[PDB]
């Protein structure tokens, strides 16, 4: 059911030619970016249509096109590693009240973590 | 006397007919250089 309203724009996001991107890396930037492939190949390119001036960075992933090369979008750089993807968690099931007593060593660690961070002007 | 100085003046709008034709040629090397260099190592000269 929710790939039929998807294939409406398949005649768009799809056969269009600029999404097949090549993804690299800008190695030298002059202000001409030289730019190093996956390959071990390199290249030099000047900005986009919507690329703004502003958004490469030095030693940014920034994709291209697959056959003319010229830059597209900006990519987050790192995009290496997945082990640290997996390393986040979401809502831990242990709670604050969970530690038993009123020992002062829990008071000594909400105040330099929790505090600062609920109360950063304190 | 007429005939030194008669060829001084007109060699430099020679020159300058020339010169067009060389901006144009500037423009068609400008034309063939297109963004991708890529890359190449030279290992001699």
């Amino acid at each position: 059911a929710p790939s039929h309203l998807w294939d409406i724009m398949g005649d768009r996001q799809r056969l269009g030619e600029e999404h097949p991107l090549q993804v690299a890396r800008c190695t030298k930037i002059i202000k001409k970016y030289v730019i190093n492939l996956k390959q071990i190949a390199k290249f030099v390119v000047g900005l986009g249509e919507r690329v703004s001036p502003t958004d490469i960075e030095e030693g940014m992933r920034v994709g291209v096109d697959r056959s003319k090369y010229n830059i597209e979008l900006p990519l987050p750089p790192r995009i290496d590693p997945s082990v640290t993807m997996m390393t986040v968690e979401e809502k831990p099931d242990v709670t604050y009240s969970d530690v038993g007593g009123c020992k002062d060593q829990i008071e000594k660690l909400r105040e330099v973590v929790e505090l600062p961070l609920l109360s950063p002007e304190r | 006397i007429r005939i030194f100085r008669s060829e001084l003046q007109r060699l430099s709008h020679e020159n300058n007919v020339m010169l067009e034709k060389i901006k144009d040629n500037k423009e068609k090397i400008k034309n063939n250089r297109q963004l991708p260099y890529l890359v190449a190592n030279v290992v001699e000269v």
